[PDB]
């Protein structure tokens, strides 16, 4: 007869030569060093636009590189392409499922894709025109939900599932280039790094884990949570990143260090993380609560630097501009706004 | 080193893969806590004056001025 | 709490299970009830409908402290014979009455407990509390409005902070 469980013992053992070796480079915290940063003043943005269309809750948005061009998709089975400068709808494509969970904009502006509980990432033309009835192709091959999905150009996504797998696919041919395993829970977000070599992915099973494109396999997998990570988000020099989970608090992770330098969580806050988002120069931090509201974070001195939309209860998500010029929250009750 | 790959893999062949990746993250080199926070902090400081969030956007300067 | 159940893709999820527990058209019907389900948990009994005056600090206080966890509080610090103040009075009198769920109050700022903190030259300092903590912060509020302004002006300007309830 067979064994597993002392390869099951190797495996924590090993964890644990790893827990030592970050243990053995944790000298002091990232407050202790900015003890002496002036915090920010408080953060209070303001409502500028309000985008009506989506007869339904929303479920998520992307920003379009232009600053301009923004995407939402609805539990209404409608993505909606906007002009947050006008609040005019540009686009406006039908869906076959309602239940959307994430939606991207290709950084050329020329296609647009979303995937749900249909297991597939779908994506649209917007140069050909397939507002009405085309859908250029449907990425098929994931055996569970499209929790995110990324653009890295035109002919390359990336795509994380519930089926505990990422795969980058190949756009003309529709077929799965790479995959990338190892998480042992499902996949709920992935973030691109600034020079697109590299992309950091979350999962149910608390661990960060950093892949490389080119290569398609684990750079590194990083752990601290106890619960499932849901959110998480590089950071603008591409050197450190954010994620946020069910245990209710935020954690900066820096690449080098293969570790967490700094912890952002309060007493008052017992709801989980499910949105986290960096302002242009990265001392802000968005995250987005599962009460529907949402928290400013002072990437530096670990302090709420503020609230978004003063706790209204009516955050279902967002998104930071290129520019840094402005904030955009989804809604349960159908709306968008832009903030600034 | 292969590319594509299905899920129908053993739980075995998924330890055996684990401990491997388990491996070769423990042959990393990393760098001191105390050093990347330093880098951070620079980073940001230096940048954070220049943030439209972090500062506010003057009414002219604001692409979301007011609709006129 | 615990695991997110109404965000992300996990409240995809919870929505499409939800959904089947009606379900046993219909997606639509959904889409209202989960709307309707929400304004109705967020929209609460109509309490007060005056300005309250608050006469010392630790009355302050001990009226953000006592609240219910759910109740947005709007504190008006002000002192007669500033300008703006007289005008603010006039608006929150009138958005009280029409937002009862919303407690609002007024103190002066030598009341506070606080003197140099606050000077004529910020006055008019509009402070907003929720669950027992500070919300929002308008130093010299009615910066934001015209010489002459009125409870319609307040209210179109809280509401775009996500301040005021009910839409
Ligand atoms: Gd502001
Ligand atoms: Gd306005
Ligand atoms: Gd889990
Ligand atoms: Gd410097
Ligand atoms: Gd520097
Ligand atoms: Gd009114």
């Amino acid at each position: 007869m067979s064994e597993l469980d002392q390869l099951r013992q190797e495996a924590e053992q090993l964890k644990n030569q790893i827990r030592d070796a970050r243990k053995a480079c944790a000298d002091a915290t990232l407050s202790q060093i900015t003890n002496n940063i002036d915090p920010v003043g408080r953060i209070q943005m303001r409502t500028r636009r309000t985008l009506r269309g989506h007869l339904a809750k929303i479920y998520a948005m992307h920003w379009g590189t232009d600053s301009r061009l923004l995407l939402s998709a609805s539990q209404d089975g409608k993505l909606i392409i906007w002009d947050s400068y006008t609040t005019n709808k540009v686009h406006a494509i039908p869906l076959r499922s309602s239940w959307v969970m994430t939606c991207a904009y290709a950084p050329s502006g020329n296609y647009v894709a979303c995937g749900g509980l249909d297991n597939i990432c779908s994506i649209y033309n917007l140069k050909t025109r397939e507002g009405n009835v085309r859908v250029s192709r449907e990425l098929a091959g994931h055996t569970g939900y499209l929790s995110c999905c990324r653009f890295l150009d035109d002919n390359q996504i990336v795509t994380s599932s519930g089926d505990t797998t990422c795969a980058l696919w190949d756009i003309e041919t529709g077929q799965q280039t790479t995959t990338f395993t190892g998480h042992t829970g499902d996949v709920m977000s992935l973030s691109l790094a600034p020079d697109t070599r590299l992309f950091v992915s979350g999962a149910c099973d608390a661990s960060a884990k950093l892949w490389d494109v080119r290569e398609g396999m684990c750079r590194q997998t990083f752990t601290g949570h106890e619960s499932d990570i849901n959110a998480i988000c590089f950071f603008p020099n591409g050197n450190a990143f954010a994620t946020g989970s069910d245990d209710a608090t935020c954690r900066l992770f820096d690449l080098r260090a293969d570790q967490e330098l700094m912890t952002y969580s309060h007493d008052n806050i017992i709801c989980g993380i499910t949105s986290v988002s960096f302002s242009k120069s990265g001392r802000l931090l968005l995250a987005g609560y599962d009460d529907f509201n949402c928290n400013v974070w002072d990437a530096l001195k670990a302090d709420r630097a503020g609230v978004l939309a003063g706790h209204d209860n009516r955050v279902s998500c967002l998104g930071v501009t290129d520019d840094g010029m402005a904030v955009a929250t989804g809604s349960w009750d159908s709306f968008l706004k832009i903030w600034n | 080193m292969p590319v594509i790959n299905i899920e129908d893999l053993t739980e075995k062949d998924k330890l055996k893969m684990e401990v491997d990746q388990l491996k070769k993250e423990v042959t990393l080199e990393r760098m001191l806590v105390s050093k990347c926070c330093e880098e951070f902090r620079d980073y940001v400081e230096e940048r954070s004056g220049e943030d439209p969030l972090v500062k506010g956007i003057p009414e002219d300067k604001n692409p979301f001025k007011e609709l006129k | 709490e615990g695991q997110a159940t109404h965000t992300g893709p996990k409240g995809v999820i919870n929505d499409w299970r939800k959904f089947k527990l009606e379900s046993e058209g219909c997606l639509r019907k959904y889409r209202r009830q989960c709307m309707q389900d929400m304004h109705q948990k967020l929209s609460f009994g109509p309490r007060y409908g005056f300005v309250y005056e608050l006469e010392t600090g630790e009355q302050f206080l001990e009226t953000i402290e006592k609240e219910q966890k759910v109740t947005t509080i709007v504190v008006n610090i002000y002192e007669d014979g500033v300008r703006g103040c007289d005008a603010l009075n006039s608006s929150l009198e009138c958005l009280a009455a029409e937002y009862p769920m919303v407690k609002f109050c007024k103190i002066r700022a030598s009341n506070t407990g606080a003197g140099d903190r606050f000077s004529s030259d910020v006055l008019p300092t509009l402070l907003v509390y929720k669950g027992g903590e500070l919300i929002s912060n308008f130093i010299s509020v009615a910066e934001q409005f015209a010489e002459d302004f009125f409870a319609a002006d307040v209210e179109s300007f809280l509401n775009e902070y996500g301040l005021l309830p009910e839409r």
